[PDB]
Protein backbone atom coordinates (compact mmCIF):
# COMPACT_ATOMS: atom_id res chain seq x y z
CA UNK A 1 0.00 0.00 0.00
CA UNK A 2 1.51 3.43 -0.88
CA UNK A 3 -0.57 5.58 1.82
CA UNK A 4 1.80 4.87 4.45
CA UNK A 5 3.89 8.21 5.81
CA UNK A 6 2.07 11.06 3.66
CA UNK A 7 2.58 14.65 4.87
CA UNK A 8 -0.30 16.39 5.74
CA UNK A 9 -0.11 18.32 2.15
CA UNK A 10 0.14 15.52 0.17
CA UNK A 11 -2.96 14.39 2.01
CA UNK A 12 -4.57 17.81 1.79
CA UNK A 13 -3.23 17.97 -2.19
CA UNK A 14 -5.38 14.62 -3.00
CA UNK A 15 -8.54 15.57 -1.01
CA UNK A 16 -8.88 18.60 -3.05
CA UNK A 17 -8.02 16.99 -6.05
CA UNK A 18 -11.77 16.48 -7.32
CA UNK A 19 -10.81 12.96 -8.40
CA UNK A 20 -12.48 10.38 -5.97
CA UNK A 21 -10.02 8.08 -6.09
CA UNK A 22 -7.23 9.91 -5.38
CA UNK A 23 -9.68 11.61 -2.52
CA UNK A 24 -9.80 7.69 -1.19
CA UNK A 25 -6.06 7.20 -1.64
CA UNK A 26 -5.66 10.63 0.34
CA UNK A 27 -8.26 10.18 2.77
CA UNK A 28 -6.35 6.61 3.77
CA UNK A 29 -3.39 8.04 3.81
CA UNK A 30 -4.96 10.42 6.82
CA UNK A 31 -6.71 7.54 8.49
CA UNK A 32 -3.10 6.17 8.40
CA UNK A 33 -1.39 9.21 9.85
CA UNK A 34 -4.40 9.59 12.31
CA UNK A 35 -4.36 6.00 13.64
CA UNK A 36 -0.51 5.91 14.66
CA UNK A 37 0.33 5.51 18.38
CA UNK A 38 2.87 7.71 18.66
CA UNK A 39 1.71 11.63 18.40
CA UNK A 40 -0.70 10.98 15.57
CA UNK A 41 -1.12 14.68 13.97
CA UNK A 42 -4.86 15.10 15.25
CA UNK A 43 -3.98 19.09 15.25
CA UNK A 44 -3.11 19.37 12.37
CA UNK A 45 -4.96 17.95 10.38
CA UNK A 46 -7.85 19.99 11.52
CA UNK A 47 -5.99 23.03 11.14
CA UNK A 48 -5.49 22.10 7.69
CA UNK A 49 -9.39 22.19 7.61
CA UNK A 50 -9.71 18.91 6.46
CA UNK A 51 -12.94 18.07 8.98
CA UNK A 52 -15.33 19.01 6.55
CA UNK A 53 -14.17 17.03 3.67
CA UNK A 54 -14.28 13.76 5.57
CA UNK A 55 -17.97 14.45 6.62
CA UNK A 56 -19.08 15.04 3.00
CA UNK A 57 -17.10 11.84 2.55
CA UNK A 58 -19.28 10.16 5.28
CA UNK A 59 -22.31 10.67 3.02
CA UNK A 60 -20.85 8.81 -0.31
CA UNK A 61 -23.19 5.55 -0.35
CA UNK A 62 -21.09 4.87 -4.06
CA UNK A 63 -17.99 4.73 -2.41
CA UNK A 64 -18.22 2.99 0.54
CA UNK A 65 -14.17 2.72 1.22
CA UNK A 66 -14.20 6.34 1.37
CA UNK A 67 -17.20 5.86 3.78
CA UNK A 68 -15.34 4.18 5.70
CA UNK A 69 -11.75 5.35 5.64
CA UNK A 70 -13.37 8.90 6.94
CA UNK A 71 -15.25 7.40 9.70
CA UNK A 72 -12.19 6.17 11.06
CA UNK A 73 -10.13 9.64 10.83
CA UNK A 74 -12.82 11.30 12.33
CA UNK A 75 -13.15 8.47 15.12
CA UNK A 76 -9.71 9.17 16.34
CA UNK A 77 -9.88 13.23 16.02
CA UNK A 78 -13.29 12.50 18.31
CA UNK A 79 -11.31 10.51 20.59
CA UNK A 80 -9.04 13.42 21.69
CA UNK A 81 -9.59 16.16 23.85
CA UNK A 82 -12.80 18.19 24.25
CA UNK A 83 -12.08 20.54 21.79
CA UNK A 84 -10.80 18.27 18.80
CA UNK A 85 -14.23 16.20 19.31
CA UNK A 86 -15.80 19.46 19.27
CA UNK A 87 -14.06 20.02 15.90
CA UNK A 88 -15.89 16.93 14.56
CA UNK A 89 -19.34 17.78 15.96
CA UNK A 90 -19.05 21.53 14.77
CA UNK A 91 -18.53 19.57 11.16
CA UNK A 92 -22.07 18.00 11.13
CA UNK A 93 -20.67 14.63 11.72
CA UNK A 94 -23.09 13.40 14.07
CA UNK A 95 -26.21 13.33 11.70
CA UNK A 96 -23.73 12.10 9.08
CA UNK A 97 -22.59 9.28 11.41
CA UNK A 98 -26.14 8.30 12.40
CA UNK A 99 -27.14 7.99 8.65
CA UNK A 100 -24.10 5.60 8.30
CA UNK A 101 -25.63 3.54 11.24
CA UNK A 102 -27.99 1.86 8.27
CA UNK A 103 -24.98 1.29 6.09
CA UNK A 104 -25.42 -2.37 4.82
CA UNK A 105 -21.60 -2.81 5.16
CA UNK A 106 -21.15 -4.08 9.17
CA UNK A 107 -17.68 -2.43 9.47
CA UNK A 108 -18.86 0.90 8.40
CA UNK A 109 -22.02 0.80 10.70
CA UNK A 110 -19.39 -0.53 13.60
CA UNK A 111 -17.07 2.38 12.19
CA UNK A 112 -20.16 5.10 12.59
CA UNK A 113 -20.82 3.25 16.40
CA UNK A 114 -17.31 4.15 17.50
CA UNK A 115 -17.11 7.42 16.59
CA UNK A 116 -21.12 8.40 18.07
CA UNK A 117 -19.59 6.71 21.59
CA UNK A 118 -16.35 9.29 21.24
CA UNK A 119 -19.02 11.63 20.85
CA UNK A 120 -21.34 11.40 23.70
CA UNK A 121 -18.15 9.88 25.50
CA UNK A 122 -17.07 13.98 26.13
CA UNK A 123 -19.61 14.89 28.19
CA UNK A 124 -23.41 15.52 29.23
CA UNK A 125 -23.86 18.25 26.06
CA UNK A 126 -22.71 16.13 23.49
CA UNK A 127 -24.25 13.07 24.37
CA UNK A 128 -27.59 15.11 24.93
CA UNK A 129 -26.96 16.03 21.56
CA UNK A 130 -26.18 13.34 20.20
CA UNK A 131 -29.78 12.34 21.27
CA UNK A 132 -31.34 14.68 20.05
CA UNK A 133 -29.96 14.25 16.64
CA UNK A 134 -32.02 10.65 16.75
CA UNK A 135 -29.11 8.29 17.63
CA UNK A 136 -31.15 5.72 19.86
CA UNK A 137 -33.70 4.32 17.51
CA UNK A 138 -31.17 2.89 14.67
CA UNK A 139 -28.57 2.07 17.35
CA UNK A 140 -31.18 -0.24 19.20
CA UNK A 141 -32.13 -1.20 15.98
CA UNK A 142 -28.89 -3.04 15.53
CA UNK A 143 -29.44 -4.58 18.35
CA UNK A 144 -32.92 -6.11 17.62
CA UNK A 145 -32.05 -9.54 16.81
CA UNK A 146 -33.32 -12.87 18.16
CA UNK A 147 -29.98 -13.58 19.89
CA UNK A 148 -27.18 -11.61 20.39
CA UNK A 149 -24.85 -14.66 20.35
CA UNK A 150 -25.53 -14.29 16.17
CA UNK A 151 -24.18 -10.69 16.10
CA UNK A 152 -20.59 -10.50 15.66
CA UNK A 153 -18.24 -9.91 18.80
CA UNK A 154 -15.92 -6.64 18.40
CA UNK A 155 -19.40 -5.65 16.62
CA UNK A 156 -21.74 -6.38 19.36
CA UNK A 157 -18.98 -5.07 22.11
CA UNK A 158 -18.52 -1.89 20.58
CA UNK A 159 -22.36 -1.66 20.29
CA UNK A 160 -22.74 -2.08 24.48
CA UNK A 161 -19.58 0.55 24.60
CA UNK A 162 -21.43 3.27 22.80
CA UNK A 163 -24.45 2.67 24.10
CA UNK A 164 -22.80 2.85 27.88
CA UNK A 165 -21.44 6.07 27.23
CA UNK A 166 -25.38 7.67 26.16
CA UNK A 167 -26.12 6.53 30.10
CA UNK A 168 -22.83 7.79 30.99
CA UNK A 169 -22.40 11.73 33.02
CA UNK A 170 -24.26 13.93 35.37
CA UNK A 171 -25.38 17.27 35.55
CA UNK A 172 -27.79 16.21 33.95
CA UNK A 173 -28.15 12.92 33.85
CA UNK A 174 -29.27 11.52 30.77
CA UNK A 175 -32.84 12.53 29.39
CA UNK A 176 -35.42 10.43 31.17
CA UNK A 177 -37.05 9.05 28.04
CA UNK A 178 -34.13 8.19 26.71
CA UNK A 179 -32.94 5.78 29.81
CA UNK A 180 -36.26 4.49 29.35
CA UNK A 181 -35.76 3.46 25.32
CA UNK A 182 -32.12 2.23 26.34
CA UNK A 183 -32.84 -0.01 29.68
CA UNK A 184 -34.54 -3.24 27.86
CA UNK A 185 -31.39 -3.80 25.92
CA UNK A 186 -28.99 -2.97 28.23
CA UNK A 187 -30.69 -5.78 30.20
CA UNK A 188 -30.93 -7.80 27.38
CA UNK A 189 -26.83 -7.30 27.16
CA UNK A 190 -26.74 -7.81 30.88
CA UNK A 191 -27.38 -11.49 30.63
CA UNK A 192 -25.22 -11.82 27.66
CA UNK A 193 -22.11 -14.47 27.96
CA UNK A 194 -19.79 -12.13 26.85
CA UNK A 195 -17.38 -10.72 29.80
CA UNK A 196 -16.63 -7.15 28.04
CA UNK A 197 -20.72 -7.21 26.96
CA UNK A 198 -21.33 -8.19 30.74
CA UNK A 199 -18.48 -5.32 32.40
CA UNK A 200 -19.71 -2.37 29.78
CA UNK A 201 -23.67 -3.63 30.28
CA UNK A 202 -23.09 -3.20 34.24
CA UNK A 203 -21.29 0.02 33.56
CA UNK A 204 -23.78 1.90 31.97
CA UNK A 205 -26.06 0.18 34.73
CA UNK A 206 -23.96 1.54 37.46
CA UNK A 207 -24.33 5.20 35.76
CA UNK A 208 -28.33 5.13 35.15
CA UNK A 209 -28.79 4.25 39.43
CA UNK A 210 -26.02 6.83 40.42
CA UNK A 211 -28.58 9.29 41.11
CA UNK A 212 -31.79 10.12 43.04
CA UNK A 213 -34.40 7.39 44.05
CA UNK A 214 -36.06 7.70 41.24
CA UNK A 215 -33.33 6.88 38.47
CA UNK A 216 -32.44 4.05 41.18
CA UNK A 217 -36.07 2.76 40.58
CA UNK A 218 -36.66 3.01 37.22
CA UNK A 219 -33.42 0.07 37.16
CA UNK A 220 -34.47 -1.73 39.89
CA UNK A 221 -38.17 -2.01 38.41
CA UNK A 222 -36.80 -3.58 35.61
CA UNK A 223 -35.86 -6.41 37.86
CA UNK A 224 -31.78 -6.67 37.55
CA UNK A 225 -30.55 -6.78 41.18
CA UNK A 226 -30.52 -10.35 41.00
CA UNK A 227 -28.41 -10.64 38.01
CA UNK A 228 -26.68 -8.11 39.33
CA UNK A 229 -26.03 -10.41 42.75
CA UNK A 230 -25.17 -13.07 40.04
CA UNK A 231 -22.80 -10.98 38.17
CA UNK A 232 -21.06 -9.53 41.98
CA UNK A 233 -20.27 -13.46 42.65
CA UNK A 234 -18.33 -13.68 38.81
CA UNK A 235 -14.39 -14.07 39.32
CA UNK A 236 -13.64 -11.83 36.56
CA UNK A 237 -12.71 -8.55 38.44
CA UNK A 238 -13.64 -6.69 35.54
CA UNK A 239 -17.42 -7.89 35.67
CA UNK A 240 -17.49 -7.88 40.22
CA UNK A 241 -15.75 -3.77 39.97
CA UNK A 242 -18.81 -2.65 38.05
CA UNK A 243 -21.34 -4.99 39.46
CA UNK A 244 -20.73 -3.73 42.92
CA UNK A 245 -20.64 -0.14 41.83
CA UNK A 246 -23.83 -0.57 40.38
CA UNK A 247 -25.08 -2.64 43.94
CA UNK A 248 -23.48 0.36 45.77
CA UNK A 249 -25.53 2.66 44.42
CA UNK A 250 -28.30 1.27 44.91
CA UNK A 251 -28.05 0.96 48.91
CA UNK A 252 -28.24 4.65 48.50
CA UNK A 253 -31.63 4.68 47.60
CA UNK A 254 -34.63 3.60 49.75
CA UNK A 255 -34.85 1.03 52.92
CA UNK A 256 -37.19 -0.59 49.88
CA UNK A 257 -34.80 -0.90 47.25
CA UNK A 258 -32.10 -1.95 49.48
CA UNK A 259 -34.19 -4.70 50.73
CA UNK A 260 -34.60 -5.54 46.90
CA UNK A 261 -30.54 -6.17 46.93
CA UNK A 262 -30.63 -8.38 50.27
CA UNK A 263 -33.18 -10.87 49.05
CA UNK A 264 -31.53 -11.49 46.40
CA UNK A 265 -28.84 -12.78 48.34
CA UNK A 266 -25.84 -10.03 48.14
CA UNK A 267 -24.61 -10.35 51.33
CA UNK A 268 -23.44 -13.47 51.02
CA UNK A 269 -20.73 -12.47 48.67
CA UNK A 270 -19.70 -10.30 51.61
CA UNK A 271 -17.02 -12.10 53.32
CA UNK A 272 -14.93 -12.25 49.83
CA UNK A 273 -15.65 -8.64 48.89
CA UNK A 274 -14.49 -7.33 52.30
CA UNK A 275 -11.33 -9.27 52.35
CA UNK A 276 -10.78 -8.96 48.45
CA UNK A 277 -6.88 -8.18 48.02
CA UNK A 278 -7.97 -5.89 45.20
CA UNK A 279 -8.19 -2.52 47.49
CA UNK A 280 -10.83 -0.49 45.32
CA UNK A 281 -13.16 -3.70 45.79
CA UNK A 282 -12.65 -3.74 49.63
CA UNK A 283 -13.37 -0.01 49.45
CA UNK A 284 -16.07 0.35 47.73
CA UNK A 285 -17.96 -3.55 49.67
CA UNK A 286 -17.34 -1.41 52.33
CA UNK A 287 -18.90 1.85 51.10
CA UNK A 288 -21.96 -0.64 50.24
CA UNK A 289 -21.85 -2.04 53.98
CA UNK A 290 -22.33 1.35 55.50
CA UNK A 291 -25.04 2.14 53.01
CA UNK A 292 -26.84 -0.89 54.66
CA UNK A 293 -25.92 -0.82 58.09
CA UNK A 294 -27.66 2.93 57.64
CA UNK A 295 -31.13 1.14 56.56
CA UNK A 296 -33.76 -0.45 59.33
CA UNK A 297 -33.52 -2.77 62.22
CA UNK A 298 -34.15 -5.76 60.34
CA UNK A 299 -31.52 -4.96 57.81
CA UNK A 300 -28.89 -4.58 60.23
CA UNK A 301 -30.13 -8.08 61.41
CA UNK A 302 -29.19 -9.37 58.47
CA UNK A 303 -26.27 -8.18 58.45
CA UNK A 304 -25.68 -10.01 61.35
CA UNK A 305 -27.13 -13.09 60.44
CA UNK A 306 -24.84 -13.12 57.46
CA UNK A 307 -21.57 -12.85 59.83
CA UNK A 308 -20.59 -9.55 58.68
CA UNK A 309 -19.71 -7.44 61.56
CA UNK A 310 -16.00 -9.71 62.15
CA UNK A 311 -15.54 -8.61 58.73
CA UNK A 312 -16.53 -5.32 59.74
CA UNK A 313 -14.19 -5.15 62.56
CA UNK A 314 -11.46 -7.34 60.09
CA UNK A 315 -11.33 -3.92 57.75
CA UNK A 316 -11.48 -1.50 60.55
CA UNK A 317 -8.54 -3.34 62.00
CA UNK A 318 -6.42 -3.76 59.34
CA UNK A 319 -7.25 -1.87 55.58
CA UNK A 320 -5.83 0.70 53.39
CA UNK A 321 -7.17 3.67 55.29
CA UNK A 322 -10.01 5.17 52.92
CA UNK A 323 -11.37 1.65 53.68
CA UNK A 324 -11.09 1.97 57.45
CA UNK A 325 -12.77 5.13 56.55
CA UNK A 326 -15.53 3.57 55.34
CA UNK A 327 -15.56 1.30 57.72
CA UNK A 328 -15.80 3.85 61.00
CA UNK A 329 -19.15 5.04 58.85
CA UNK A 330 -20.22 1.40 58.81
CA UNK A 331 -20.18 1.13 62.52
CA UNK A 332 -21.64 5.03 62.94
CA UNK A 333 -24.41 3.96 61.17
CA UNK A 334 -25.04 0.56 62.81
CA UNK A 335 -25.04 2.14 65.84
CA UNK A 336 -26.78 5.08 65.58
CA UNK A 337 -29.98 2.54 63.58
CA UNK A 338 -29.62 -0.29 65.64
CA UNK A 339 -31.26 -1.86 68.81
CA UNK A 340 -29.18 -2.33 71.78
CA UNK A 341 -28.76 -5.66 71.52
CA UNK A 342 -27.30 -5.43 67.70
CA UNK A 343 -24.84 -2.72 69.48
CA UNK A 344 -24.41 -5.06 72.16
CA UNK A 345 -23.05 -7.64 69.86
CA UNK A 346 -20.86 -5.53 67.83
CA UNK A 347 -18.46 -4.92 71.29
CA UNK A 348 -18.80 -8.73 71.68
CA UNK A 349 -17.17 -8.64 68.53
CA UNK A 350 -14.17 -6.68 69.13
CA UNK A 351 -14.93 -3.28 67.80
CA UNK A 352 -14.01 -1.37 70.49
CA UNK A 353 -9.88 -1.82 70.40
CA UNK A 354 -9.51 -1.17 66.39
CA UNK A 355 -12.37 1.91 66.55
CA UNK A 356 -9.91 3.78 69.18
CA UNK A 357 -6.99 2.83 67.19
CA UNK A 358 -7.80 4.67 64.65
CA UNK A 359 -8.39 7.93 66.70
CA UNK A 360 -4.79 8.84 66.43
CA UNK A 361 -5.11 9.23 62.59
CA UNK A 362 -4.85 12.66 61.00
CA UNK A 363 -8.32 12.91 59.54
CA UNK A 364 -10.92 15.04 61.60
CA UNK A 365 -13.54 13.97 59.70
CA UNK A 366 -13.09 10.26 60.75
CA UNK A 367 -12.21 11.50 64.33
CA UNK A 368 -15.93 12.99 64.50
CA UNK A 369 -17.78 9.52 62.83
CA UNK A 370 -15.68 7.29 65.42
CA UNK A 371 -16.75 10.17 68.79
CA UNK A 372 -19.81 10.06 67.09
CA UNK A 373 -19.66 5.75 67.13
CA UNK A 374 -18.72 5.61 70.54
CA UNK A 375 -21.47 8.05 71.62
CA UNK A 376 -23.71 5.55 70.37
CA UNK A 377 -22.26 2.55 71.86
CA UNK A 378 -21.77 4.71 75.46
CA UNK A 379 -26.02 5.59 75.00
CA UNK A 380 -26.46 2.03 74.49
CA UNK A 381 -24.68 0.66 77.62
CA UNK A 382 -26.74 3.29 79.75
CA UNK A 383 -29.75 1.69 79.24
CA UNK A 384 -28.24 -1.34 80.38
CA UNK A 385 -26.00 0.21 82.88
CA UNK A 386 -22.93 -0.74 81.58
CA UNK A 387 -21.22 2.31 81.19
CA UNK A 388 -18.60 1.47 83.91
CA UNK A 389 -17.59 -2.06 81.76
CA UNK A 390 -17.20 0.22 78.61
CA UNK A 391 -15.19 2.72 80.45
CA UNK A 392 -12.72 0.05 81.62
CA UNK A 393 -12.94 -1.54 77.96
CA UNK A 394 -11.55 2.30 76.23
CA UNK A 395 -9.71 2.85 79.02
CA UNK A 396 -7.68 -0.48 79.00
CA UNK A 397 -6.78 -0.71 75.24
CA UNK A 398 -5.25 3.02 75.19
CA UNK A 399 -8.74 4.29 74.07
CA UNK A 400 -9.05 7.30 77.01
CA UNK A 401 -5.68 8.23 76.79
CA UNK A 402 -6.72 9.20 72.78
CA UNK A 403 -9.83 10.60 73.93
CA UNK A 404 -8.39 12.79 76.29
CA UNK A 405 -6.03 13.80 73.60
CA UNK A 406 -8.33 15.34 71.56
CA UNK A 407 -9.94 17.51 73.90
CA UNK A 408 -6.51 20.02 72.75
CA UNK A 409 -7.29 19.30 69.04
CA UNK A 410 -7.76 21.99 67.14
CA UNK A 411 -11.33 21.27 65.17
CA UNK A 412 -14.55 21.88 67.63
CA UNK A 413 -17.06 19.53 67.38
CA UNK A 414 -13.98 17.39 68.27
CA UNK A 415 -12.70 18.56 71.41
CA UNK A 416 -16.71 19.17 72.08
CA UNK A 417 -17.58 15.65 71.62
CA UNK A 418 -14.40 14.55 73.66
CA UNK A 419 -14.50 17.00 76.16
CA UNK A 420 -18.40 15.43 76.32
CA UNK A 421 -17.30 11.66 76.88
CA UNK A 422 -14.28 12.69 79.11
CA UNK A 423 -16.72 14.87 81.73
CA UNK A 424 -19.53 12.23 81.06
CA UNK A 425 -18.20 8.75 81.51
CA UNK A 426 -14.18 9.04 82.77
CA UNK A 427 -14.53 11.04 85.78
CA UNK B 1 -9.68 4.53 36.81
CA UNK B 2 -10.99 0.88 36.11
CA UNK B 3 -13.82 2.16 34.38
CA UNK B 4 -14.23 1.76 30.81
CA UNK B 5 -12.80 4.55 29.14
CA UNK B 6 -14.84 8.00 27.95
CA UNK B 7 -13.35 8.00 24.09
CA UNK B 8 -11.30 4.96 22.70
CA UNK B 9 -9.00 5.51 19.84
CA UNK B 10 -8.96 3.22 16.74
CA UNK B 11 -4.84 1.97 16.85
CA UNK B 12 -2.92 1.21 13.93
CA UNK B 13 -4.03 -2.67 12.33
Amino acid sequence: QGTVNWSVEDIVKGINSNNLESQLQATQAARKLLSREKQPPIDNIIRAGLIPKFVSFLGKTDCSPIQFESAWALTNIASGTSEQTKAVVDGGAIPAFISLLASPHAHISEQAVWALGNIAGDGSAFRDLVIKHGAIDPLLALLAVPDLSTLACGYLRNLTWTLSNLCRNKNPAPPLDAVEQILPTLVRLLHHNDPEVLADSCWAISYLTDGPNERIEMVVKKGVVPQLVKLLGATELPIVTPALRAIGNIVTGTDEQTQKVIDAGALAVFPSLLTNPKTNIQKEATWTMSNITAGRQDQIQQVVNHGLVPFLVGVLSKADFKTQKEAAWAITNYTSGGTVEQIVYLVHCGIIEPLMNLLSAKDTKIIQVILDAISNIFQAAEKLGETEKLSIMIEECGGLDKIEALQRHENESVYKASLNLIEKYFS
Amino acid sequence: DYMPSMKRFRKEE
